[PDB]
């Protein structure tokens, strides 16, 4: 409709993936490993990827064993492209594994002009009393990847995966990670830096 | 001796109270012209302007009391010889809007006394000027612009020698102000209406006079290229179909000297005039004595098979119309030693055990 | 989405306001006094206004004191205008008063091409045991107006305010109104009259 | 869908921000400090900002300590721009702080042509028995800002932040504020003033 | 006269002043309750005056010498007393009244109640000086707030 | 509905009664000049002329009640700083005769309040305007020509 339903809780932005710059016109894709926080673009396409460090992500990277629902919100921007000239589609795919043999756990298909939003959820669940160690050889446990495909990277400028734990979420165990490094005008700070 | 003034009883917020002498707050002097006609405004002023230039015992109490829990009684002393008679109606409405209709239909709705001076020596009635609360004030009704209207619904059947005066006498009684609120429940025990079904003139003679009044009451009463509307009648038309015990209140508006016996019955429109078997149907005979001017016809649930529509298309003829009518048939003949019609006013007071069905999308006109 | 939620109850059309005819191109507006049933267009713009007489409206015009929720459905038509050439917006505003000092009680903002719908509600509530006499000097009670603005009257042809009482609605008191007068091809009757 | 869900309660308009006038074409942004009622546009772009004085805003400006949910409705207008020529996007961002290090609490992304609406909520919650003094050095409490970005200010003419307290809302303490000063044709009054 | 449409702040030049509690009551459209004023003497004990307080509407003129037809409270202050608590019960008001009125509305056309303060006799003293007197609505007991004020800009 | 008018309670002969708000029938505005002397008539009028041009709750009751069993209370709100003081005397007498004396001596006799505004914030006193009976009326005191007199027995010690 026109009158929209009310958004609510705090979702923190975890992984941005800007699309390769001009003149690159071909179809391209990217994969967000939602648990381990990794962004692997297809082939040798120079996507500009950043993994931010909100509390969600630091927990997801450091927690060994995880359990329960995480709500995702994939936002898509957004080039200065006349609406009648828009031909960009965004196909996304939840997957357990990245291997050819595995099927998708969910497919979404978006062709909103300019910009778009897609809220979904998925529950991490595993063998060890409902807990899953992501990509552990034990019990051949697996991650959740989020494959995303831009049919037109000139029009789709960037993806943006925001996440939120459902209240039921639970972790256990620590992982020794390396030191986490610190951190287009779609932003208030970035508009100031282009005139200074 | 000195005293503490803060402790005194000068914050007496109590309502106006006492005998009928010391609750009187205004009198008003209505002139009934020697030759007045039907549908004729005798008085029409705001209810607060009644009390302008008055000096009775409760007049200053009435204006200065912030709250009043009691009803307003109005009584009208007016009489005329048995020989003649007419029909006056005093009526209170919560307000007006530009160039309003003063047809008896429009006015009746809310709070009204109707009487025949020929039969009743005097007539009184109480009312609550705020119809959605237990209380009110002089400042409420002045700024709310409550409107009082006296109207003559039937003229003098025999004119008096001179002009007449009806003295209205406004008091405050100590009855509880009960609120009258309409609401959208489908089943209701008592849905008041005060819907003016119409004035029935029957001329003097030997002719078979029949008068139909349709019970598809919704959608107002008619005019030129227009219709008139009360709130209660617009409220019942919210629903598509309806039924209940109908409580009519038929009133004599002529003199006692014009005499006629009237059969009332429910029946459908197809029945012709010059069909002389109306008393096959169930019916009620209504003779009026000299003193009686008022009688209450009730038509139970057993007179109707189903509910019927609140509105019908105005174009539908009597021949093809499946809702019931209320017939009023002269049983014998209208008579009298003096010339004049046998006027008679029917007023649907309300529907008992009202059951409203559906949701009327609506029809434009009336009939 | 594409699959739509199910509409339900009987809403009766109360006030239509057709937009001024050609060549009038400027921005224009209209105000529907929702209770008293009045349609005042801005300045000297010849809008073609009609107030119909369904049971809702006759109750709203005759009832003195009112209480409870009324559901409105503002429909907008609708010119034969190519969708890519559409630039018409519709701004609406609930207000208590029509005075400059009063603020809005609700703003809606619609730019659907061709035609549109906007369901909202509002509860009449007042000082006198929850009842409100519209525009009474007593307690400075006020109406509800519905200001509506067409940025392009060549494209937006007409407004149309349908209403419905919520079950909780309640009236009291009568008002002496004057006699109510009786009653573009967006209609079955109007299509027959243009070929006869 | 086409059939829309029913809007309801009274939302009062708090902060309007009109976009800089022609010939200014570049990307720009604005930040609404939702609690303290302040509107800081980016750099030296002459946005035309007004903070109105409905009861919500006067409470939000004068109350010291606040607690509970406030529902926002960001409306966007709206230029006379052919729908096929529309390329304007609106990115919004809830934030606690305006500093570079802080992340967003919510991101929304809108590319509706002409005009748009976006209802969301957020709960003020703080250390002092669930109460938050906005921007107090005590416990490093922070505001809520609403960064908004117009990719095309020629098309997006103005933002408009309406607000409503949820029933759970609670304040305490007074703040000594200075005297509050009093108070494009998207309006009935403004259409009358352009022909008089 | 002091208006009981208290909401929407107090006035200034092209502005208004606001507390939180007064901005809070203006959340609601109409309201009512027992009003607890606290009238305080600010002058010396030597300036003497008797003050009638009453609820009534704006239309009542000055040089209308029948204010004591209405219910009222007389307030004399002794030398030692500087403070007294006027209370106006629910029986002084028929309905609720609006928290805000348009600033442009005159006394003649304004349907909310006022609180009058009328000098009963005459202000006196052997020393020169006004009889200053401060009224402060402490609070509303049995407060009942109705509706939802969309708002009005000014004060009065 | 109709009713018998002879049976109604319009023959309520009961006296004026109630709270002090709804028994009030007049106020009167006496001017004490900045420099008033002793033996100085401030007010002097017939007690019935008090109620001329009055519109309080019991004013129309007072004029129209044929009998009144109750006393008349009069209360005088007048105060002045402790620094100063004077002596006023309000006084009611059953009548007068041509060019009467208004010396405190003459006046005092029957029914009088005397007070010092400097000390008393206000002063009240009741009285019976018919001194040889248990009852009276507005018509009795108008035609009997009962006379009320306020006099200043001592001037302001400090003006």
């Amino acid at each position: 409709g026109p009158v929209c339903a009310e958004a609510s809780d705090v979702y923190s932005p975890c992984m941005i993936a800007s699309t390769p710059p001009a003149p690159f016109s071909d179809v391209t894709a990217v994969t967000f490993d939602l648990i381990n926080g990794k962004i692997t673009p297809v082939g040798d396409d120079n996507w500009n990827t950043h993994i931010y460090n909100p509390p969600i992500m630091n927990v997801l990277r450091t927690a060994a064993w995880k359990s329960g629902t995480i709500h995702v919100q994939l936002n898509v921007r957004g080039a200065g492209v006349k609406r009648a000239d828009w031909d960009g589609q965004v196909f996304v795919y939840l997957r357990q594994s990245m291997n050819p043999e595995s099927y998708d756990a969910r497919t979404f298909v978006i062709s909103q002009p300019g910009s778009a939003m897609l809220n979904f959820s998925f529950d991490i669940i595993g063998p060890n009393s409902g807990f899953e160690f992501a990509e552990s050889p034990w019990a051949n446990q697996t991650t959740w990847y989020l494959e995303c495909v831009a049919t037109n990277p000139r029009q789709i400028q960037q993806f943006e995966v925001n996440m939120r734990f459902d209240p039921n979420f639970r972790v256990a165990g620590n992982i020794l990670m390396p030191p986490f490094p610190l951190s287009l005008k779609f932003r208030f700070r970035d508009i100031e830096r282009s005139k200074r | 001796m000195e005293q503490n003034l803060f402790a005194l009883s000068l914050d007496d917020t109590s309502s106006v109270r006492g005998s009928l002498l010391d609750t009187k707050f205004a009198q008003t002097r209505v002139l009934l012209s020697k030759a007045m006609a039907g549908g004729d405004v005798l008085l029409d002023e705001y209810l607060y302007d009644v009390v302008n230039g008055q000096d009775f015992r409760a007049t200053v109490a009435f204006l200065r009391t912030h709250v009043i829990t009691g009803k307003i009684k109005v009584t009208a002393t007016t009489n005329i010889s048995d020989n003649s008679g007419c029909c006056l109606m005093l009526a209170i409405n919560s307000g007006v809007r530009g160039k309003y209709s003063t047809d008896v239909y429009t006015i009746c709705s809310q709070d009204s006394m109707t009487w025949n001076p020929g039969c009743k020596k005097n007539f009184s009635f109480t009312f609550n000027p705020n119809p959605c609360g237990d209380s009110w004030s002089a400042e409420m009704i002045s700024r709310s612009r409550v409107r009082m209207t006296v109207i003559c619904v039937s003229g003098w059947t025999l004119s008096p020698t001179t002009d007449v005066i009806a003295k209205l006498d406004w008091s405050i009684v100590n009855e509880k102000c009960e609120p009258t609120i309409y609401h959208l429940a489908d089943c209701q025990n008592w849905l008041p209406l005060n819907r003016w079904m119409g004035k029935l003139t029957f001329p003097q003679g030997v002719t078979s006079e029949v008068r139909r009044m349709p019970l598809s009451i919704g959608g107002g009463a008619g005019a030129t290229q227009a219709f008139l509307a009360n709130m209660p009648n617009s409220w019942i038309s919210m629903w598509r179909y309806f039924r209940g015990e109908l409580h009519f209140e038929v009133t004599k508006m002529s003199s006692p000297y014009i005499k006629a016996t009237v059969t009332f019955l429910i029946a459908f429109g197809n029945l012709s005039d010059a069909f002389g078997f109306y008393e096959s149907f169930p019916h009620r005979i209504v003779q009026f004595a000299e003193v009686e001017e008022k009688c209450t016809l009730v038509f139970s649930q057993q007179e109707f098979v189903t509910a019927w529509s609140t509105q019908v298309n105005p174009r539908t003829t009597l021949e093809a119309d499946g809702c019931p009518y209320l017939y009023a048939i002269i049983h014998d003949s209208t008579t009298g030693t003096i010339s004049g019609d046998f006027n008679l006013g029917v007023k649907l007071v309300g529907i008992k055990d009202f059951c409203g069905i559906g949701s009327n999308p609506g029809i434009d006109g009336s009939r």
